[PDB]
């Protein structure tokens, strides 16, 4: 049981990660396609 | 012999006066010398 | 000296605002924000350009608008103030008084996050300090110069092991052998997120046995500003620093909880958007923890020196959180509680076995403390480490297997921990926790102790029973 | 036993206190008789030139009223506008090109910023 | 006063220009009026969050900024009333627009028609600092003290004599010409000054024996119960306000579900104050939000009532806080979070999670107003997690900050054991700070016999493997004896009935009484057993009728029974041989 | 640059029984020792740099404690270099950048470490190179990056962080010099996931 139950938190772990990654790299794209909007002028 | 902070509070009291006896003598010297350092 | 005062604001949104035309503002200054009801909060330019200057504000920014609110130039660099006459007082986090006395004449200003150390102007530390633990003392030894954090859980009593260390600390430099004066001793406190219990709690333990007298106290409080809580151990470090290099004092600094100081550092970075880390943490996690741990050591030619204790608390007991990951990365070992000892009711409930002090092979020995020391804590280590062993095997197959060295090493792991661990509040000397070891170890043949020299057993193998 | 220590020792720290602050209030007192000095004119011209020498550029220097005499005849020489400000007591204030950049120089506010620098230099005046 | 018109509409945030001046948290009328906030300047453009639906609205409507923060109105008319996250009367807005809650409606917290018995304790002439008192208004039983606001200085010029008047009357003029009313208002976002915290040295009597012996709460501290479905949470909590140390009960609902919220408000009204005839909610100030109300309120709630509690206790008295569902109210912050899209912490919390539930639980304490007289807060918030993980991260802030943790547990109500308190999760790090008071008024032995009481349990407790292994007739005697002593202290001590007409409130004397009693049978039973007397013989004494009953005792007449139960406990023992 | 590289045929020595039997490294390979905090890592490097037939030895603290460079500074002075008499400290190049340094000057840290080791190789020498931590410099050219606002590629780093760890590794070998004769470069580096 518990290497099960360690097993299941490092998977959760990386999800985790993953999707904060994900979620970082979507707020940098929106922040940079701001920027070009806004400097096109 | 629980009454030994007489001595102390007797003691705070006498050197809180010399402290200020002894700031006193240079009073108007640590003025004339702050005003002349805050003025141009 | 002048003022001048900046009204281009532009832009503010959550804890930032810019200043257009600040092209005299450093980078990396402390500013002074003024809004039109006469309130004034604090400020540093996290980035500085032409077109504006990026300023974060320390308090909340309600009640802020683009009218009425200027900003003003405080200093380039944070400066504290510092003097002697610092001891026996009550601040908090930002280093104002808050034990209702009045302010400090500053001997001298200095910078809050300090300089590096030159490697060559450091010296290796070489003594002891008797925590008046024996777990601590004859296992994990502590040495003047060390950064030794202690890794606790959410209900392990970690402050009350701090107060205790903070007031059972002693040199002993009569065992050094020169026999020379009396060094002065000196605790500085710096406590983030601390409850209204847990502060109540530390100010009585300091007022009850006096040793407020050669303490200074940082104590920041859970409802106060999140800044509070960063520039907290830097004042508590630049002052210990202070004493320990310009007055000859030795200093102990205790940290009480460095998990708050991590949250706010994330909460921070957050706010600032950076690059996130492995749980949300900022990246220079570990460059900010080291600019705070790197600050203790012992310098040549001088002889303060500066001791720091982190305390910390893990999450659900999980060593590889970024937090304990981090700290252990920098510091020179650990010591970590144990929740089934907790359990038993033994105190202090610290787990031998996962813990270690990478300095204690220089710290002990002749001239340093008695010459059995090194081979009485091997012989410990190894008689508990077979202890549970044997606890172990027993889970399993059942006492019926054990043999006659097997249930007597059971029976001295037992003992161990009822008497060597389990000393509740006395504070025992490092002659009182070597004797009680030598009793427990006289538990076992003559001719099973075979880390330990023959010169020691019979000069110091008396065959006695504890005698408390 | 360390109770009669610490009461001694925070009766020495308010005596300390008390006399700085004596010794501040009576300096504030003290700025506050400059202007009916005959030297008054002169040190308010200092100041407004050390104003106008820290922020270049200014279009605009505010005073008081009464002072506004005083600075008439530097205002010709530096070639900017003058005004006057009854608020503005014992300090002249310049003002940026822009409008957003402003220098204070008042007694009041150089007093403020140099008591922590002087404070020591008062604290070994007064106890050697 | 700024006033701008829309420049740009999304969703229920909106873009107004010409705002120039406006500062940076302060409430806004959006459209015809919508309450909005202030969270972002920009040039002569601020971004106000809507707290309603938006939809129907235009651009170039006008917005008004009405200059102040969320802030509440403090004074009399607050008791016997219910209110929704920012503080609206939900019986008027009933009667005003029926059973629903039209947008853009506008009430007033005090009631403006109401005429109250004014009765001045100021002269003309007199100072008067933030925090006095200036008169007297009685209110249900209570006397509701008129104070000055903690910002206001001066002396006082006019009084008005005594008389009937509305809160809107300016009972006392300032030399400066301020005018003070019976009521202010106070930003619900910043906790009210005090002289002093005091330290938590003295007990919050809970009225039920598990809680006030076990895991003890000191006036002022701050404790947090789990909230599993069958568990028997709301029976608990209003016996706790029932038969509480508080004057005043302040209970906040912070986005409970619909029909949970519709039974705790059909259920204080048929509540009886135990201290007089009258219903409890004549000293009670309900809050309550479902959760399909806008999430602003949901999350302002918990403000609102810890700023009621406060004032309550600046008034003098003692106030007891209970926050039904702190995860609700952390389930609506993640929501304006997302809404301002930062950064994700942990499982999707914002960073600054820990950073709120500690600024809300810290304003809890024993503190010295302003007036000088004492005062004190008791906070009791639930957690209730999804699946009821303790690992969710708004436990783990919760218990790092908390006092106390009196664990629920579905388990001991379904072999219907009450009030279902889990003694070997539950824990208190009050004790140590209340001992000398449990010495000064209890008893000088009442630490001991606690410690005698909690390491029986634990005994008992350690057992259960071979009593579920093997069964009970095959221990020996100690074993027995150990295993119905606990099942004695369990059905005697630990249980209690809440609907009982005497047995719903325990003060400490007959916890100690029933304690010592317990103990001491145990001893003798012990001592019969080194005697060679059997364990059945034991079980079958009288006298554990005389100590089962001694719960059902009234409080007046059981020290008479307790003498009588302690010499019967010696005899039956001694006499028989 | 080089004349040529040769294939590595004679071990490099560690003086422990475990990498010398087990796991040995031929000189001019490449070792890499990875583990937890309280592993041993330094313990074992600097057991190599003590003890090993290396000619010269040249250590990189990048972004490590300083007290391990103080302990080095003060002791190695005091020993003896195995391969010819005198004390060791003559026979090491020390490179020293502790954790509360500038974060930049990790990375310029490893090539000048890796620079004086091929130097030295060239003068005809057999030279171990050891680095404290490459972890550290993968953080700061992380921070770097950020600071440009590049996209990371996982867990922060920049997407060429392979390719500069290749380059460095790449460094080592046996080989014969531009003046004809034979010499080595060994590189251990400490990685600290
Ligand atoms: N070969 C060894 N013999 C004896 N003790 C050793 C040995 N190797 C390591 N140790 C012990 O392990 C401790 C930790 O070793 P070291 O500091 O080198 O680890 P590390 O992996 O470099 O750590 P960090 O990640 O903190 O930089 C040493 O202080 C020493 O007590
Ligand atoms: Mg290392």
């Amino acid at each position: 049981i518990p290497g099960i139950r360690a097993q299941i938190r490092f998977i959760q772990q990386v999800l985790e990660q993953r999707e904060r990654e994900d979620t970082f790299r979507l707020k940098r794209i929106k922040g940079k396609i701001e920027a070009r909007e806004a400097e096109e002028e | 012999t629980e009454a030994l902070l007489a001595r102390y509070r007797e003691r705070a009291e006498a050197e809180a006066k010399a402290v200020r006896e002894k700031a006193m003598a240079r009073l108007d010297e640590a003025v004339a010398l702050v005003l002349k350092e805050v003025l141009p | 000296l002048l003022k001048k005062e900046y009204t281009g604001i532009t832009y503010i949104s959550g804890p930032l605002l810019f200043v257009e035309n600040a092209k005299d503002l450093a980078y990396g200054a402390i500013v002074d924000i003024k809004d039109g009801t006469g309130r004034v909060r604090g400020g540093q330019v996290i980035e500085v350009s032409e077109e504006y200057a990026v300023i974060q504000v320390f308090e909340e920014t309600t009640g802020l608008d683009l009218a009425t609110t200027s900003v003003s130039l405080v200093e380039d660099v944070a400066r504290l103030g510092v003097s002697k006459e610092m001891l026996g007082r009550r601040f908090n986090g930002i280093g104002k008084p808050i034990d209702g006395l009045p302010p400090i004449t500053p001997e001298k200003r200095l910078p809050i996050t300090g300089l590096p150390l030159n490697p060559v102007a450091r010296r290796k530390p070489e003594q002891f300090i008797q925590t008046g633990i024996s777990t601590i003392d004859v296992m994990n030894t502590l040495v003047r110069g060390q950064k030794l954090p202690i890794f606790s859980g959410s209900g392990l009593p970690a402050n009350e092991i701090a107060a205790q260390i903070a007031r059972q600390a002693t040199v002993r430099p009569d065992l050094s052998g020169e026999g020379e004066k009396e060094e002065p001793f000196a605790v500085v406190f710096a406590a983030m997120g601390i409850t209204q219990r847990e502060l109540s709690y530390f100010i009585q333990e300091f007022e009850r046995t006096g040793a407020l007298s050669r303490s200074v106290l940082f104590l920041n409080k859970a409802d106060d500003p999140t800044i509070e809580r960063i520039l907290t151990p830097r004042m508590a470090l630049t002052v210990a620093e202070y004493l320990a290099f310009e007055h000859d004092y030795h200093v102990l600094v205790i940290l009480t909880d460095m998990t708050n100081y991590c949250e706010a550092l994330r909460e921070i970075g957050a706010a600032r958007e950076e690059i996130p880390g492995r749980r949300g943490y900022p990246g220079y996690m570990y460059t900010d923890l080291a600019t705070i741990y790197e600050r203790a050591g012992v310098v040549e030619g001088k002889k303060g020196s500066v001791t720091q204790i982190p305390i910390l608390s893990m999450p659900d007991d999980d060593r590889t959180h970024p937090i304990p990951d981090l700290t252990g990365y920098i510091t020179e070992g650990q010591i970590q509680l144990s929740r089934e000892l907790h359990r038993k009711g033994i105190y202090p409930p610290i787990d031998p076995l996962p813990s270690l002090s990478r300095l204690m092979n220089n710290g002990v020995g002749k001239g340093k403390t008695r010459e059995d020391h090194k081979q009485v804590s091997d012989q410990l280590y190894s008689a508990y480490a077979n202890g549970v062993d044997i606890r172990k095997l027993v889970a399993i197959i059942g006492e019926d297997a054990l043999t006659e060295n097997d249930r007597r090493y059971l029976q001295f792991a037992d003992a161990f921990e009822r008497f060597f661990i389990n000393q509740g509040q006395q504070n025992r000397s490092i002659e009182e926790s070597l004797q009680i070891a030598w009793a427990l170890l006289s538990m076992l043949p003559q001719g099973e102790l075979k880390r330990i020299s023959k010169d020691h057993i019979g000069k110091y193998y008396g065959q006695k029973l504890e005698e408390i | 036993e360390s109770a009669g220590e610490l009461l001694v020792a925070t009766a020495r720290t308010q005596a300390r206190g008390e006399v700085l602050e004596e010794v501040r209030r009576r300096v504030r007192e003290a700025l506050e008789a400059l202007p009916q000095k005959p030297e008054w004119p002169e040190v308010v011209r200092k100041l407004a030139l050390e104003a106008l020498e820290a922020l270049p550029g200014a279009k605009a220097l505010v005073a008081n009223p009464e002072d506004l005499p005083h600075l008439e005849a530097l205002a010709r020489e530096r070639g900017v506008e003058l005004q006057a400000e009854p608020a503005l007591r014992l300090g002249v204030r310049a003002v940026g090109a822009e409008g957003k950049t402003q220098v204070e120089n008042s007694l009041l506010a150089r007093l403020d910023r140099a008591w922590d620098a002087l404070s020591s230099k008062v604290a070994q005046a007064l106890w050697g | 006063m700024i006033q701008g018109v829309i420049q740009k509409i999304a969703g229920p945030a909106v873009i107004a220009k010409g705002m120039l001046g406006a500062r940076m948290y302060d409430i806004c009328k959006v459209g015809e009026g919508l309450v909005g906030e202030i969270i972002r300047l920009d040039g002569d453009t601020a971004f106000v969050q809507v707290y309603e639906d938006t939809s129907g609205l235009k651009v170039g409507e006008p917005v008004v900024s009405t200059g102040l923060p969320l802030a509440v109105e403090l004074g009399p008319g607050m008791l016997n009333g219910i209110y929704d996250g920012i503080q609206r009367p939900l019986e008027r807005i009933r009667e005003k627009t029926g059973i629903y809650i039209t947008r853009g409606v506008v009430v007033h917290a005090l009631d403006r028609e109401k005429k109250w018995a004014w009765t001045p304790m100021v002269k003309p002439g007199d100072e008067v600092r933030g925090g006095m008192v200036l008169g007297t208004v009685p209110e249900f039983g209570f006397t509701h003290k008129i104070l000055v606001p903690p910002d206001v200085r001066g002396r006082v010029k006019e009084v008005k004599p005594a008389g009937e008047y509305t809160v809107e009357e300016p009972v006392v003029v300032l030399e400066d010409g301020t005018e003070l009313k019976m009521y202010h208002t106070w930003p619900v976002r910043r906790a009210r000054p005090v002289q002093r915290k005091l330290d938590p040295n003295t007990p919050f009597l809970t009225g039920m024996r598990i809680l006030d012996v076990l895991f003890p709460v000191a006036m002022g501290g701050t404790a947090a119960i789990p909230g599993p479905f069958g568990a028997g949470k709301s029976v608990t909590q209003q016996s706790l306000a029932k038969w509480s140390n508080a004057d005043v009960v302040v209970y906040v609902g912070c986005g409970e579900r619909g029909n949970e919220m519709t039974d705790v408000l059909v259920e204080f009204p048929e509540l009886t104050d135990p201290k007089t005839g009258g219903p409890l909610m004549h000293r009670t100030v309900l809050i309550a939000n479902t959760s399909n109300m806008p999430v602003a309120a949901r999350e302002a709630s918990i403000y609102v009532g810890v700023t009621i509690a406060e004032y309550f206790r600046d008034q003098g008295f003692s106030v007891a806080l209970m926050a039904d569902s702190t995860s609700r109210w952390a389930e609506a912050l993640r929501e304006i979070s997302s809404r301002l899209e930062e950064m994700p912490a942990e499982e999707g919390y914002p960073p600054y999670l820990a950073a709120r539930l500690a600024a809300f639980y810290e304003r809890a304490g024993k503190v010295i107003t302003l007036g000088g007289e004492e005062g004190a807060v008791t906070i009791v918030g639930a957690v209730s997690p999804p699946g009821g993980d303790m690992s969710e991260p708004v436990t783990q802030s919760t218990l790092r900050i908390v006092g106390a943790f009196w664990r629920l547990d579905a388990s001991l109500a379904f072999r219907r054991h009450f009030p279902a308190i889990n003694w070997n999760g539950s824990y208190s790090l009050f004790t140590s700070a209340l001992d000398p008071w449990y010495r000064e008024n209890v008893a000088e032995d009442y630490p001991e016999l606690r410690d005698a009481i909690s390491e029986l349990l634990q005994r008992e407790a350690g057992l259960q493997e071979i009593v579920q292994l093997v069964g009970p007739d095959a221990l020996q005697d100690a074993e027995r004896l150990v295993i119905e002593v606990g099942r004695i202290i369990r059905e005697d001590f630990l249980q209690q009935n809440a609907y009982h007409e005497v047995d719903a409130y325990c003060s400490m004397k007959k916890a100690y009484g029933i304690m010592k009693m317990i103990l001491a049978f145990y001893k003798e039973a012990e001592a019969a057993i080194k005697r060679g007397v059997s364990i059945d013989e034991i079980l079958q004494l009288p006298v554990l009728e005389r100590i089962g009953r001694a719960r059902y005792v009234s409080e007046e007449e059981f020290p008479a029974y307790f003498e009588e139960a302690m010499k019967e406990i010696q005899g039956a023992f001694k006499a028989l041989a």
